[PDB]
């Protein structure tokens, strides 16, 4: 999840963005 | 701000940045 995919390994715009409304 | 390790309050915010208006879901589990 955005845990995994943000925090452990490096963000980015497009993985954020799913997590918008 | 967006390409970087973000954890907790760091990630918060930055979605936060990001989507605006629309809002978003945190889910952390």
């Amino acid at each position: 999840g955005i845990v995994e995919q943000c925090c452990t390994s490096i963000c980015s715009l497009y993985q954020l963005e799913n997590y918008c409304n | 701000f967006v390409n970087q390790h973000l954890c907790g309050s760091h990630l918060v915010e930055a979605l936060y940045l990001v989507c605006g208006e629309r809002g978003f879901f945190y889910t952390p589990k």
